This record gives structure tokens, C-alpha cells and sequence, in this order.
RNA sequence: CAGCAGUGGGGAAUAUUGGACAAUGGGCGAAAGCCUGAUCCAGCCAUGCCGCGUGUGUGAAGAAGGUCUUCGGAUUGUAAAGCA
RNA sequence: GCAGCCGCGGUAAUACGAAGGGUGCAAGCGUUAAUCGGAAUUACUGGGCGUAAAGCGCGCGUAGGUGGUUCAGCAAGUUGGAUG
């Protein structure tokens, strides 16, 4: 009779993943490349791109390699998924769409002998 | 070829306005619950009353928005 | 899809003979073998239920030489058949063309009844069905086609049906080389390595 | 009973002077395949200190069940705090469709065809007791309504 | 105010039961308290007799089952919304004592045609 | 014209037929007004090769419906 | 071209400026037929889904190459290079 | 450098990057995205509100929702069957 005059409201859940609004992968051009540090526990200096998205979003992706060359203007590829130690990052740059390199061997995304 | 219905409007020439309450179920709880329906019927003699208990039948439309005609007073 | 390559490090794992060899004799001698597959499998522990369950999936599986495609497509069709999906699993992997060359006799193993079935040697009923996955029927011909017959490996691998027992759900013609899938077996003519419910255990974790 | 199995082993602390003293407590379920079952709880320094002592006490204190013959025998609900156990049967095909802490108790009551669920609290202690007081709570033909149905 | 008098049949039975009162007295009604007839009917006996002139009450004598009573569940009443009005899809709990049925011709259970009401289960 | 034709089931090179009733300005594969019985051109051993239902194909040709020219050398196998 | 094929464009991303009216439609015709990018078909693409494909029911000859010493042992553990 | 979570890494690293050697599942295999499930985490089936989130500061009252008991009629809800 409550439920009759007004009723239960399922409550929608937003995405994660705001950029790249229900798309796999969504290419941008690096604004800026550089390194910053991980929350408390953690310690190394990890590299971030801040890329401008093509949706006119601009977004803090990782670069996973093990050492890379996306150089100030890369046209990268991101896709979805955060990185627990930096704050605030959302994103991958996949390994594939500009650069791949080392040794990987134990691969993707990588290089081939 | 019947719905039956306490008059709520006598106020237009040659036109009364019947409320026709059904018991439907709701579609999720369960409850039963009053839903109206307030339809439009043509009394030619202009003789229902505010109050009145007809019965009215399907017919072709004789304004915009009237296509229902008096059959017969139940009760007053 | 089929699994080629090493047959002898595959029987150490789940335990028994799993019938994956070469020629006339048994299991377990000229391989060296007392020990486990693995990085290191010098010290154990832990034999229990999930990785139990997926030997018991994984024992059945490289006996008959399904993937795990056609496998779940087997757990499928036992549990819409009526009544005792574990033994279900098993007559469907029993009906099996390729496997029935082996239970008839006139392949060597199973994955030279794969491949004896696959080059266009064995008939059903006057034709030539070359898929190894084809369920045979109760009271189908399980023939061998006359161009492969005096091709003496064939021949050569009709006399470990004395010597592995007798089957005894069909009957052999071995004049013309020609069986006959008499019936589907049950569970007792089956053997008793395996634990056919711990396959139904390992589906909805 | 005689196809003990133990459902849950927790290392459980204390604090002294000097510091966190240690226990485990092993929560382990007794049965023998007919209708009979107990449950124990018990605690030692040492993991298999405590498993026996988990045997031990579920070896005295146990219940007739009174089943139907290899099914539940009606469709049941039951719970112990928090903890709220629903069991039914099933037909002759199915199994232990249950899982967890129930999955046990529903193993050594002989029972194997279930269709069993938890909800609220899925603490295996009180899981345990919430099996433990449906199954203890049935009865097919001991209904004293003095009738043959 | 006191406004579903068989849901209280149902709760002055349960809170007796409960404790090991012998006797349970009601002003209740017709038919609807000749539910009482239906759940000791099938069931057991009493003497149950509505028995006065113009507050007729009635007194079922309940009774205890050697040791604990057999009432254990009773109430599943409808009174709005809450509510049976099936057309066989109506409670088969052990298929047994099964549910009493309050429409439109007589309270029974579970035996002619169909048309369900409600009460609820003595186990 | 009210027709009684050919619709295509089956698949790639194993034709199926369906002897519909439809409008002729209908499409060959939707919104018939009956379908009387299917005709197969790739039958074998078990499989009908028409199922031509001559009660309502009675009915219709009563009404005044028109036979393509193969659903009209398909009635004259009776 | 919000007909078919194809372009540039956008985008994470989605094909061939193909063949024939032989079938089943549809359109005119009295018919012959003439039309039909409907359709039936061929291209391309693991995009799905299903099936299939990579010789022996054996034997130390325990080759090397890969090792640790568990310096004998574990490791390729009822394998090959021969074959009917 | 890893990582879906717990977290790993600060000198013997089963968590990072490797030939001593293999568990998957296979013309696939992985990770992104989305969808429902597990979620009894919007609870109709099937939840809560002393202290975890949650009883309006309390009245009075309009719509509404619901309503004691008996006999009768009625037949809209209900129920059974038939037909479309």
C-alpha cells in the first residue's frame, strides 16, 4: 500500500569508467608524459600520460611497459581499468597502437622473436 | 455491449459523464486497487441525473470524445 | 584440435595405465616412472577435492580425446537426457566412433582409432563416416571398409582384444572385420579407476 | 559416526602483557551417511589439536535425523541469529545443490538430494546450527494428529 | 482498532500453544469461525462450542501433542493484500493438513474441484 | 491478386518451400494470411516431398486465389 | 545513395564500383519474352557457432643438447631418428 | 615493475623481469567495455528502522487505505467450465 502508492526505485550504478562513454577503447592524443608517485604503502616512480581524449575528455592513462617512448603529442590508445597505487588514474594506454618494445617474451602487449 | 456507472457530470446539453470503477489487480503487489474510468455517454432525453446509476453501450462517435450512448437508468 | 605430442608424461599424473602407448606389451616399465608431472615433483601434499575434481575431468578427457568444447557439450546433453547425468557422460563418450574402433578391436588405441577413422577406413552401414565424435546407435555395423584391409597394422591390432579382455557389448567378425555395437554399456562394464560424480562436482565451482 | 569432515579452521588470538597468544578454533561436522550427524567445536594451539577436539565433540551430541530416504522431507526454513538456512527436496537427479557450511551437514545426514540456501549471515558457525536445527525439526509420519495423512 | 477478527483466532490459538493453556476463548463469528471446525477437523477434536446467546463465543480446547504442541506454524492470513485468492497454485508444504480456504460456496481444503481464500498450515 | 506461391525456408542450396497465401504485394517471406502445407525439393528417405493440405487449398482457389505457375503444376500432383 | 556496390569523413570498429535472372517473387505482355542490386549466389573478414586437421595396441639405444648433486639420483620417464 | 581484491618488491624473490620445465584450453587464447547473476544490496516472492542507515517534535484532520457482528439479496473482485 506504500509500495502500491509509490514503488521500490532500483538504484542505477554509474560507470567507472566515465571517458570513453560505453566504448572498448577510445584514442587521444598525450597532453603531457611524466612520473608521479604512488599512495602511501608504495614507492616507485611510475609514468602517466595525460592524454586529451578525441571526446574532448582528458584523462590520466598508465603506460605498462617496462620502459616506452610516447613522446609529448602520441596519438595512444586507452582503455579502461585503474591503477591502485596513483590517485585518481582510470586508465590504461594499451602497447600496440604506437610502441611495444623490450625484451617482453612472456608477452602481450609486446614484441616477437 | 454494458458498462455500468454512477453518473459525476450532467452539466453539457444532451451529454452525461459516467465514472465506471474497476477492481483491478496490481501488476507487481498484488493489491487490488480502485482504477476509474470517466467516460463520456449521450442521454438524447437530457434526463440523468448527478447521482444516477446507468448502464451504457458502445456506439459510433457522436462528438470528439463521445462514443458512448444511454441505455438505461438502474437506479437514482 | 587433438592433443598430439609426449604420451608417456602423461600417465604419471592421474595414476593408472590411461591406455596411451605404442605396441605390444603394458604399462609402466622402459619410461623410468615412479614420480609426478611438474616443476618440481619430488615432495607432495594436499591430494583434495578441486584439483581432484579436475583430475577426474582431466583423467576421462585424455582417455577419449575430447576437448573441453565437445566435453561441456557432453555435460550438456546428459543433463537434458533423463536420469543419472554422471553415467549419461560416460555411455556419450562410449558411443563414440572413434572409441568403438577401439572397443570393436580394430584400432590400435584410441588416437589410432582417431586417426583410422579419420582417413576414410571405417563404414557404418555400407558408407563412410569419417568424423571420430559419431554416436553410434544400438545395433549399428561398425564395418571396415574394403581398401583398408590388408593394411597389416590393422590386422596387427586385433589381438589385444584377448589380451585387454573382452569387451562384451559387441560382437567381431573378424573374417570380414566387421563389428556390430550391440549396446550402449552401463556402469559395472565400465572400470572403477574412475569417479564418475566428481565430474558433476566440478561444474558449478 | 564414521565419515567425519571438517568445514572451517580460523586462527583466533588473545592479547596479554606480552602480547598476541594464539588458538585455533576448527569447526567439523560428523555423520555417517543414514541420518545421524553432530556437530563440534573445539580449540588447541595446534591445528590438528583442535581438529580431534572438533571430532570429539561432535561425536557426542548428535541427532536422528528423520528423513525420507536420500531427499529432505518437506520444504524447510530455519535460523540461528543472523544466519537463515532455506531446504528442500529435490527429485532424484540433482545433488548437493547447496554449498558451503551446508554442504556438509548435507553430505552426513546421507541425504543427497537438497537444493539448499543461505541467506543473511554466511558464518559457517552459525550456518551450522541453522542446518542443524531444520534437519532436527522434521518429521514424515510422527504427525500426532491421530490420521494416515 | 481490531479490524481482521481471524488473524486474532489465529494468534489467541498460537500465543496458548505457545504457553500450555488448556482452553482458548473468542468472540468470534460465523463461518469464518467455523474455520475452527476445519483445523479441528482435520486435526483432532474438541468440544469447540460456540456457546452463548448474543456474545456467542467460542472456546476450542486445545490440546498437547505428547510433549510439544502440533500447531507449531499457523498464521499466513490475507487480510489486505497480504493474500491467497489462487486458482491451484495454493500451499502443498508437506501435502499435508494443508491450508484452510475462506471464499465463496464452503471452507474446506484441498479435496473437490478448486477456489481458494486462506488460513494456514497446523505443522 | 490473392496468390498461393512459394516462400523460402531452408538454407543455402538446400531449398525449402512453404505454399503461402498472401497478397502478391506482400514480400515472398513475410505476412502470408495461411500457410497450407510446405513442399521440399531436396527430400530424401523420411522427408515428404509436398504436404499440399487440399482443404484449404480448396478453400482458396474457392475464393478466388491464384496459383504462380509451380504452386499450379504443384496441385496437378494429387 | 536512410536502393546496391563504392568513396572521402567520423570512429575503437564493420565487406566487393562482383555473377545471373537458372530457382522462388514482383512488374508489364495474348504469348514469346523483357525487366528486376528483390532475390539466388560468389568476393572479403576466426565476427560468431559447429565440425575437422598434424602416422604406431612398443624397446634403453635412457644419444645428445638442460641440469643439480639427491655427485649413483631426479629430470623429457612402458618416446623417437627404424616402420609392415 | 606488478596488481580484479588481499597486496608484492627495501640482498637467498614460488607476486618483478628469466633457457634448466608444464597446468590450462586450444585456432584459438587473453583484457577492455557493456548486460544481468552472485546481490535477501529496493526485499512482490524476499529486507529493515532502541543502540549499525532509518519513527515526523507532537497533535488534529482531507483524499485514500482498512474496518466488529447477524440475516437476506446481489453478483463487481473471486472461482469453475465452455467458446473465440
Amino acid at each position: 500500500n506504500q509500495l502500491v502508492r509509490k514503488p521500490r526505485k532500483r538504484m542505477v550504478d554509474k560507470s567507472d569508467v566515465p571517458a570513453l562513454q560505453n566504448c572498448p577503447q577510445r584514442r587521444g592524443v598525450c597532453t603531457r608524459v611524466y612520473t608521479t608517485t604512488p599512495k602511501k604503502p608504495n614507492s616507485a616512480l611510475r609514468k602517466v600520460c595525460r592524454v586529451r581524449l578525441t571526446n574532448g575528455f582528458e584523462v590520466s592513462s598508465y603506460i605498462g611497459g617496462e620502459g616506452h617512448n610516447l613522446q609529448e603529442h602520441s596519438v595512444v590508445l586507452i582503455r579502461g581499468g585503474r591503477v591502485k597505487d596513483l590517485p585518481g588514474v582510470r586508465y590504461h594506454t594499451v602497447r600496440g597502437s604506437l610502441d611495444t618494445s623490450g625484451v617482453k617474451d612472456r608477452k602481450q602487449r609486446s614484441k616477437y622473436g | 455491449r454494458t458498462l455500468t456507472g454512477r453518473v459525476v457530470s450532467d452539466k453539457m446539453d444532451k451529454t452525461v459523464t459516467v465514472l465506471i470503477e474497476r477492481r483491478v489487480k496490481h501488476p507487481i503487489y498484488g493489491k487490488y486497487v480502485k482504477r476509474s474510468t470517466k467516460l463520456h455517454a449521450h442521454d438524447e432525453s437530457n434526463q440523468c441525473r448527478i447521482g444516477d446509476l446507468v448502464t451504457i453501450r458502445e456506439t459510433r462517435p457522436l462528438a470528439k470524445t463521445k462514443a458512448w450512448t444511454l441505455v438505461d437508468i438502474v437506479e437514482r | 584440435a587433438r592433443y598430439i605430442g609426449p604420451k608417456c608424461k602423461l600417465s604419471r599424473r592421474e595414476g593408472t595405465d590411461l591406455f596411451l602407448k605404442s605396441g605390444a606389451r603394458a604399462l609402466d616399465s622402459k619410461c623410468k616412472a615412479e614420480n609426478v608431472p611438474g616443476q618440481h615433483g619430488q615432495r607432495r601434499g594436499r591430494l583434495s577435492d578441486y584439483g581432484l575434481q579436475l583430475r577426474e575431468k582431466q583423467k576421462v578427457r585424455r582417455i577419449y580425446g575430447v576437448l573441453e568444447r565437445q566435453f561441456r557439450g557432453y555435460y550438456q546433453e546428459a543433463s537434458r537426457r533423463k536420469g543419472s547425468t554422471g553415467e549419461n557422460l560416460l555411455q556419450l563418450l562410449e558411443c563414440r566412433l572413434d572409441n568403438v574402433v577401439y572397443r570393436m578391436g580394430f584400432g590400435s588405441t584410441r588416437s589410432e582409432s582417431r586417426q583410422l577413422v579419420s582417413h576414410k577406413a571405417i563404414t557404418v552401414n555400407g558408407q563412410t563416416v569419417n568424423i571420430p565424435s559419431y554416436q553410434v546407435k544400438a545395433g549399428d555395423v561398425v564395418a571396415v571398409r574394403e581398401k583398408s584391409k590388408n593394411q597389416l597394422r590393422i590386422a596387427q591390432a586385433l589381438e589385444l582384444c584377448g589380451q585387454r579382455g573382452r569387451v562384451e557389448w559387441v560382437e567381431v567378425d573378424l573374417d570380414k572385420k566387421a563389428g556390430t555395437f550391440k549396446s550402449a554399456p552401463a556402469r559395472s562394464d565400465l572400470s572403477a579407476d574412475i569417479n564418475e560424480n566428481l565430474i558433476v562436482e566440478l561444474y558449478s565451482k | 559416526g564414521y565419515i567425519e569432515k571438517l568445514v572451517q579452521v580460523n586462527r583466533v588470538a588473545k592479547t596479554v602483557k606480552g602480547g598476541r597468544i594464539f588458538a585455533f578454533t576448527a569447526l567439523t561436522v560428523v555423520g555417517d551417511g543414514k541420518g545421524r550427524v553432530g556437530f563440534g567445536r573445539g580449540k588447541a594451539r595446534e591445528v590438528p589439536a583442535a581438529i580431534q577436539k572438533a571430532m570429539e565433540a561432535a561425536r557426542r551430541n548428535m541427532i536422528q535425523v528423520d528423513l525420507n530416504g536420500t531427499t529432505l522431507q518437506y520444504p524447510t526454513k530455519s535460523a540461528h541469529g543472523a544466519s537463515k538456512v532455506y531446504m528442500q527436496p529435490a527429485s532424484e537427479g540433482t545433488g548437493i545443490i547447496a554449498g558451503g557450511a551446508m554442504r556438509a551437514v548435507l553430505e552426513v545426514a546421507g541425504v543427497q538430494n537438497v537444493l539448499a540456501k543461505c541467506y543473511g549471515s554466511t558464518n559457517p558457525v552459525n550456518v551450522v546450527y541453522a542446518t542443524f536445527k531444520g534437519l532436527k525439526n522434521m518429521q514424515p509420519e510422527a504427525v500426532a494428529a491421530k490420521r494416515g495423512k | 482498532s481490531m479490524q481482521d477478527p481471524l488473524a486474532d483466532m489465529l494468534t489467541r490459538i498460537r500465543n496458548a500453544q505457545m504457553a500450555e493453556k488448556t482452553v482458548v476463548s473468542m468472540p468470534s463469528s460465523k463461518l469464518k469461525a467455523a474455520v475452527a471446525k476445519v483445523l479441528k477437523d482435520e486435526g483432532y477434536i474438541a468440544d469447540f462450542q460456540i456457546s452463548s446467546e448474543v456474545k456467542p463465543q467460542l472456546s476450542i480446547e486445545l490440546k498437547y501433542f505428547e510433549g510439544k504442541p502440533v500447531i507449531e506454524e499457523v498464521k499466513r492470513i490475507s487480510r489486505p493484500g497480504l493474500r491467497q485468492y489462487k486458482s491451484v497454485e495454493q500451499l502443498v508444504r508437506g501435502g499435508l493438513g494443508v491450508s484452510i480456504v475462506s471464499t465463496n460456496k464452503g471452507v474446506m481444503t484441498d479435496r473437490a474441484a478448486r477456489a481458494a481464500g486462506v488460513g494456514g498450515e497446523v505443522v | 491478386m490473392v496468390t498461393i506461391r512459394l516462400a523460402r525456408g531452408g538454407s543455402k542450396k538446400r531449398p525449402f518451400y512453404h505454399l503461402t497465401v498472401t497478397n502478391s504485394r506482400n514480400a515472398r517471406d513475410g505476412r502470408f494470411v495461411e500457410r497450407i502445407g510446405f513442399f521440399n525439393p531436396v527430400a530424401t528417405g523420411g522427408e515428404v516431398r509436398l504436404s499440399v493440405d487440399q482443404e484449404r487449398a480448396t478453400y482458396w482457389l474457392g475464393q478466388g486465389a491464384q496459383p504462380s505457375e509451380r504452386v499450379a503444376q504443384l496441385l496437378k500432383d494429387a
